């Protein structure tokens, strides 16, 4: 659902910011 | 079904787990969906599922924060279910845990919680514990009140409260700052080997009672001081939950005869009563030195007592004894016999990647400035161990807190959290720390996968391919070697003029193969010969066996022959004490250990011919002086570190330097650079190396191999056909 | 065993050693096994302590007391006969000795077959190839090899099915097979304990492995086999058997294979 994908988008941003 | 084995994660996020796609399809969930984790003692947690290329199908990867809240440990199994009805909350109340808030004061919400939750959209459940790092502290918080229940996503528009006294940690939960596996940097391969040996006996004792398989009962760790030997022993006990008991040589030796043996026995009795348990004996060589090396009765007695207690582990169920020593050969050999400490793990010295990991671990709580480059530090910190890298992080923080924070701080119990969070450590602070620290393991050899690639070697395209066939083909295509009855070579010797890249060749193949590179240099061969300590050759080969897959490179094979006079010397033969031990170890080394031996010499006419016989370095490769296109490649590679003017004609220079080796082309590059520096300095009493600097260098640089030596090298290669 | 006796205080080590002999007589027939003999009775020149000398003397007198302790045999294990008090090897006591050594390729296969009796092996597992690869390994190393290979199969299948309880279902164990990949992994993690020792065995080289030299092959048979195949002919004609032969000539012409081939045909070590 949408609230779960909103949490996922924030988790992906934190992960990619640390990887780059 | 829907049951996954709990393992470690690479993603450290407090609300995320990683699954392999076949389990995401079985659970009918998609990347980014929220799931609930069902742990032990009626405890659960909420998280987001992502994916990676490292999780196996049967495993679920999570961090310590999730395992602690679920009251589960590595190796356990939990149930997973989707929960698509997750929504965001409107209000949460989060308070710190007293155990982690010490030395600091101020608005902890603004420093920690607000950066943590704001625009973060984290799923949380009431009662969850999570860690926020910063300001040189690691502070964990508990969720004590939420309006939605039992879980919700914390949105940036929610109200976050933080009013009340710090909370005391409950007995059902462990502190997130307790030593665990995430505190260990380098030597991750060694930790994996230990986990394979230890996790099951302690986490699943039913398997070894029900199955006719023998557990390990002891593990010996060895390497220089400060490498993490004692850190691993503690981390393992904390992660598995086994009762930990600490023993150390000096303390036991500080007791009188009869007291030392009684205390040693009690340590084993306590481990059994509290089983599952792990006993760690530090300074094993100090508590149990070789009996044949000591005349003291008490020291011989304590060795016998330790050996008896180790053998008693056949009766003490679920007790594993670990030990640490500086050298595997400094302890009584009885300890290493089948049983007791028959399993050993070589910790050694962290490699460049591990050293960076250690620097990153000990800076997780520190603010670093944009100019900080810990990878550059890890590359410069040769001879340093984890204890030294941790010291460098603390010492660099000392400069940051002295330069800026000392003018902010008070002579009081606590420091404001707001100012500590903004305290960045600069590059000059790590550079200062590096000058103050002194490596504790600079004499010991550092064995690691080298960073030399094929692109770093000019020319020799065919030799590069030959090394791939010598090292990779025997294991990538073993069915073709069996089909044609081919016996793979155990090693190759390089010969020819000096300065042609023989050292880089061995490193480059080790790098591509992801194999450890062990470098033995002339001074080591000479030390063993002169000091009549050729027995140390066995330790060199033993490193290759433990470091496998690896490449064992013996440089300057003629170093002893030259030290014996080379062309004149004595009236004897090429054999000597050290080469005899090397040849013996070569014959006793099997290709099944994935160890490939490479030799190099610039004077093959004065080395023991035995090393060239079948079964030894029977593959011979001639490395001539670089040709026209290779010399250009060498000049271009060597100049990658300096600005070079567009007028510099490197092809013209290479055409003139017909008799120059790659090392001699470096001399030209270095001279042209130094000449550019000289002129640049004089102009202030230039921005790049001009053609005039290379042409001037051509009048000072010389070939190291004379025309007579070039013909000798070619005639030798011709003689061998 | 050494450590059990040597760890005890003066007077305790001697009493405990004497009790062991008293119990063997009381329960005769009996066998006393002394492991790590060199730990209690090392070569005299290697120990000077008063306590160590006394316990060695106590063992020597207890061994001599076996004249009265009927039906009691004492066996001891050491690494080298030359590391222990030579007095032990005097007539009686420990005068008889047997060289156990290490297994050869055939013995290693037998050991692997023994330690796999309870193991379910996959069709790809071939213990003969393993026995040939495990050079320098002893029985305790091959037992560890089988254990490690079993552990790999357990992790892959037992945890995969998610069976966590106090007991293990017999049906699951019945289907738990150990593949050759698990043995190869265990071989990579195993480390031979006898790799430093000289290997003595009957060689696999036969005469068919050597090209040419037909007359030399016969000459070795005359020198090595005939003295024991026809001992009455050597005595009858007053022959003095040769104790050895030297080979000379260019290198790489089969000098080593010739020595092995004759050792093989006569089944000599
Ligand atoms: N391999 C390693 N990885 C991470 N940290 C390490 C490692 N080795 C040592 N350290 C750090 O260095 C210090 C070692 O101190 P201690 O635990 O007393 O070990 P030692 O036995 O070397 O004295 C600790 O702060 C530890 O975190
Ligand atoms: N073909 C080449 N490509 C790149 N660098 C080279 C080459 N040949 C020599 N060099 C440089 O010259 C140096 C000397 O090489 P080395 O193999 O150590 O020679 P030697 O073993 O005879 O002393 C190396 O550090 C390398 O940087
Ligand atoms: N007559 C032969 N028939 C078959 N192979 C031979 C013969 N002579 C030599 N070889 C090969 O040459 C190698 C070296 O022989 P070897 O007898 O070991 O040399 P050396 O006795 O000088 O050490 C052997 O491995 C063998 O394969």
């Amino acid at each position: 659902t949408n609230e779960a994908q909103m949490a996922a988008a924030a988790a992906l941003a934190r992960l990619e910011q640390k990887q780059s | 079904p829907n049951r996954l084995i709990v393992d470690e994660a690479i993603n450290e996020d407090n609300s995320v787990v990683s699954l392999s796609q076949p389990k995401m399809d079985e659970l009918q969930l998609f990347r980014g969906d929220t799931v609930l984790l069902k742990g032990k003692k009626r405890r659960e947690a909420v998280c987001i599922v992502l994916s990676d290329d490292t999780c196996s199908d049967e495993k679920i990867r999570m961090n310590r924060v999730v395992r602690n809240n679920l009251r589960v440990r590595l190796g356990d199994v939990i149930s997973i279910q989707p929960c698509p009805d997750v929504k965001y909350g409107k209000r949460i109340h989060v308070l710190p845990i007293d155990d982690t808030v010490e030395g600091i004061t101020g608005n902890l919400f603004e420093v920690y919680l607000k950066p943590y939750f704001l625009e973060a959209y984290r799923p949380i459940r009431k009662g969850d514990i999570f860690l926020v790092r910063g300001g040189m502290r690691a502070v964990e918080f508990k969720v004590v009140e939420t309006d939605p229940s039992p879980y919700c996503i914390v949105a940036p528009d929610t109200v976050i409260h933080c009013e009340g006294e710090p909370i005391k940690r409950e007995d059902e939960e462990e502190s997130l700052n307790e030593v665990g596996y995430d505190d260990i940097g380098g030597c991750r391969k060694q930790l994996a080997q230990i986990k394979e040996m230890v996790e099951l006996p302690l986490r699943h004792p039913a398997l070894f009672k029900a199955i006719g398989v023998k557990p390990p009962r002891g593990i010996l760790l060895y390497g220089p001081p400060g490498t993490g030997k004692t850190l691993i022993a503690r981390a393992v006990a904390n992660e598995t939950g086994a009762f930990f008991f600490l023993i150390n040589g000096p303390e036991i030796m500080s007791k009188l005869a009869g007291e030392s043996e009684s205390n040693l026995r009690k340590a084993f009795e306590e481990a059994e009563k509290n089983a599952p348990a792990i006993i760690f004996i530090d300074e094993l060589d100090a508590i149990a030195p070789k009996r044949e090396k000591t005349h003291g009765e008490v020291e011989r007695r304590i060795v016998s007592q330790l050996l008896t207690l180790m053998d008693g582990l056949k009766q003490r169920a679920h007790v594993i004894v670990m030990a640490a020593t500086n050298r595997p050969n400094s302890i009584d050999p009885a300890l290493r016999r089948f049983g007791r400490f028959d399993r050993e793990v070589d910790i050694g010295i962290p490699d460049a990647t591990g050293r960076l990991e250690i620097l990153q671990i000990h800076t997780k709580n520190m603010k670093l400035a944009d100019d900080v480059d810990l990878e550059q530090v890890a590359n410069e910190t040769h001879g340093h161990v984890g204890a030294d890298l941790a010291a460098l992080c603390s010492e660099a923080a000392l400069q940051a807190i002295r330069k800026k924070m000392d003018l902010i701080d008070l002579e009081d119990e606590t420091i404001d959290a707001e100012v500590m969070n903004s305290l960045a450590v600069t590059m000059d602070d790590f550079r200062w720390a590096l000058s103050q620290s002194n490596p504790s393991a600079l004499r010991e050899t550092v064995v690691e996968v080298p960073q030399v690639t094929w692109e770093d070697i000019g020319g020799l395209e065919d030799v590069k391919r030959e090394l791939q066939e010598l090292v990779q083909y025997p294991v990538e295509h073993p069915d073709k070697f069996l089909k044609f009855g081919m016996t793979p070579s155990k090693g190759v010797l390089f010969y020819g003029p000096p300065g042609c890249g023989k050292t880089l060749l061995a490193k480059a193949i080790a790098n591509e193969c992801q194999a450890n590179f062990i470098s033995i240099k002339g001074p080591e061969l000479l030390t063993m010969w002169f000091g009549e300590s050729e027995a140390n050759v066995r330790e060199i080969f033993d490193k290759a066996r433990q470091a496998a897959p690896c490449v064992l490179f013996f440089d300057e094979l003629d170093s002893i022959a030259k030290a014996r006079g080379g062309n004149i010397g004595d009236g004897g033969g090429a054999a000597d004490r050290v080469i005899n031990q090397i040849l013996t170890e070569m014959d006793g080394m099997s290709t099944k250990k994935n160890v490939f031996i490479i030799g190099a010499t610039n004077r093959p006419d004065i080395i023991d011919p035995a090393i060239l016989r079948p079964g030894r370095l029977d593959q011979l490769i001639y490395i001539p002086l670089p040709d026209e296109k290779s010399r250009v490649a060498i000049l271009k590679a060597n100049l990658r570190k300096s600005p070079v003017a567009k007028d510099v004609d490197l092809e013209f220079l290479a055409k003139m330097t017909n008799g120059f080796s790659g090392a001699d082309l470096t001399e030209i590059c270095q001279r042209a650079c130094k000449l550019a520096i000289r002129e640049s300095i004089e102009s202030e009493i230039v921005p790049e190396i001009r053609r005039d600097h290379f042409e001037e260098a051509m009048r000072f640089a010389r070939r190291s191999v004379s025309d007579n030596d070039i013909r000798k090298y070619e005639m030798f290669a011709q003689t061998l056909q």
